Order: C-alpha cells, then structure tokens, then sequence
C-alpha cells in the first residue's frame, strides 16, 4: 500500500539500477506481456501468434519457461492472468479471446473462446475473475461474462469512444475502469453502472492515447500518448497534475507504447523510441532521472512493470521479451 | 469486490 498521493522522497531504485536477468525469444516481434496479480507470473505474446508463461522466481535464480501456448493463428495482443484461478485470457488479431487453463504443464490449446467481431486491442479482468473488459477496433467497450459468454455495453451509446479502443484497465477496487483510445480521449468509467463518469478530451494533444492506467489508491491515472507525453491526471478534478516529458522525436509518429508506474510509483516510466532507452521520471515532481538503455535491437511496444516488485518486462519488435529487476 | 451491474447494460452481439 505504498502509493503516490500529492495530496498528503522515494522509496525504490529508479529505472538506471535494473539489470537484464532473462532473455526470451519469440519467433516474431513482441508486443505484449502482462503480469499476475501476484506477480511471480509473466506472460509474454507475440506476432508468431504464440504466448510464454515465465516465472518470475526461476528468472532470478529449470526452465523460466513454464508454459508455452499455441491456440491463436495471428498475433495476440493483449494479456489478463485470472485473478483467482490458473486461466490466462489472450486477445488476438485472429478475431478471438481464448482462455488458456494453464495448471497443467503440457497444455497447449484453450478451453474456451469467443468469437468478436474486431480485432482484439485490450483486455481486462474484472479482480473477481467473472467478468473481462474488451477493447476492440471497434469504439465499443464490450463486457463479457466469463461463465455466460453473454456481452454487455453501456446503456447510453453517447458514453462510447468515438474509435479504436488501446486500452482497458480496471483500478485496484473495480468500483471503476479507465479506457484510452485513438480517439485520443481518456474515458472514466463506472465499473458497477458501467457508464462513462468523465471524458478527458484531447488528453494528449488530440494524438492517440496509448496507455491508461490508475494509481493504487485510484485518485490518479497516468496515461501516454503519441505526443509522447505521459500525464497524470487527478479524477477528483478532472486536470492534469504532471506532464512527465522529454521522449519522443520529431519527423514521424511514434509507434504505440505504455506508461507504467514501478511498484511503489516513485516512479514513471516510459520506453523512449528513439533512442531504444527507458525514460524515468520522478513521479511527484516529474524530474527526469537516469536514461535506461534497454538493449534491445528494435522498438519496445510493450512495457509491464510487477505490482509487488522492483521488477519489469520489455517486450520488442526484435522479438525478444527482457526480465528487468534491481538485484 | 464489486460485480458489473449487467441489467444496468444492455447485451451486445458483434
């Protein structure tokens, strides 16, 4: 419980202090990984349409790679470990969401799956582990029941984003989610009612928002744009409190990437493009701090930081996932 | 934790 709240000095190494501690290959580029509740998982996808399992533990220290799965035939795109029980969710191009039931070793297909009708974007498992929250390329937000497959919207189609949805993420209580999309709006939402609380509008300069995620007590999310400006906003008021800058480059649009705290969101942290290199910031007063050289050979889609521990994968288009911690 | 109040939503099929 070990959060930022500006409202009432760090505790934890910045980005500079982690060191590569294992590296995985994919046989195309990598452009998603997500962590368990827990955090002693990583689960790792790529455009050969295959996904890793890792544990976190055996990385440190028998193969990291515990479980590896082979039921999409295009690239997955999003990850959700269940909340409660050995099932990943994975999200693909295929069109599909498959649940993986990964307890025992030799699994290789999914049990279940749906059929959408767009590609998959983001997922979000519901801290319950009934519901998934689905992000799509269409500007719906869709919620499945997970033992139905029954889909569920909002009620008023004036609360949907007016494209593609990048992300879907719900805070730490499910009393609520945040949504960003190319429409370049954030989109608060209730996660009861689910209607649209707030919109933040041109919440990255009219560029796509690439990332939305809340901080452990929810007062704040931090988002990431193609502006390649990282923001965190205050749901109280609806403002922007920090504008974490300094990535980016001039020319041509970046890719897509995420901002993402480190576990005691000291810290934000955002893959710099341009330089293959991790940016970091101090979160409660945007002070650039040291440049992380990531070492990878082509851009960082993905980055997904552990929610218990100085811990961190990159996910690269050199079709490698790298296990970052500070030993 | 609280549940998703699906007969607040109404059901979609894509």
């Amino acid at each position: 419980e070990f959060g930022i709240d500006l409202e009432f000095q760090t505790m934890s190494p910045e980005a500079s202090e982690y060191e590569t501690c294992y590296v995985t290959s994919h046989k195309g580029p990598c452009r998603v990984a997500t962590y368990s509740r827990d955090g002693q998982l990583i689960a790792t996808g790529s455009a050969d349409a295959s996904i890793k399992i890792l544990d976190t533990e055996r990385m440190l220290a028998n193969h990291p790679v515990i479980r590896t799965l082979y039921d999409h035939v295009d690239e997955v795109t999003c990850l959700a470990f269940h909340p409660t029980e050995q099932i990943l969710a994975s999200g693909s191009r295929d069109y599909t969401l498959k649940l993986f039931d990964y307890s025992k070793p030799s699994a290789k297909r999914a049990f279940k799956y749906i059929q959408e009708a767009e590609m998959l974007r983001s997922i979000s498992f519901h801290p319950s582990g009934d519901f998934i929250l689905v992000g799509t390329q269409h500007p719906t937000l869709r919620l499945y029941d997970i033992n139905t497959f029954q889909c569920f919207v909002s009620c008023n189609p004036q609360d949907q984003h007016t494209d593609a949805i990048c992300s879907v993420n719900y805070n730490s209580s499910a009393n609520m989610y945040v949504t960003g999309s190319k429409d370049g709006c954030i989109k608060l939402w209730d996660g009861v009612s689910n209607r649209c609380i707030t919109t933040f509008e041109k919440a990255h300069d009219g560029a796509e928002v690439c990332s939305a995620i809340f901080s452990k007590n929810s007062k704040y999310i931090l988002s990431s744009g193609k502006d390649s400006v990282a923001k965190l906003w205050e749901i109280s008021t609806g403002r922007t409190l920090v504008r974490y800058t300094g990535a980016g480059l001039s020319g041509r649009q970046v890719h897509r990437t995420q901002a993402v705290f480190n576990h005691t969101e000291d810290y934000v942290l955002l893959p710099d493009e341009r330089t293959i290199s991790l940016c970091c910031w101090d979160s409660r007063t945007a002070e650039r701090r040291n440049l992380l050289s990531l070492g990878h050979n082509n851009i960082v889609r993905c980055i997904v930081h552990s929610p218990t521990n100085p811990g961190f994968m990159t996910c690269s288009d050199d079709f490698r996932a790298r296990f970052w911690y500070r030993r | 934790y609280p549940k998703p109040d699906t007969q607040q939503m109404i059901p979609f099929q894509p």
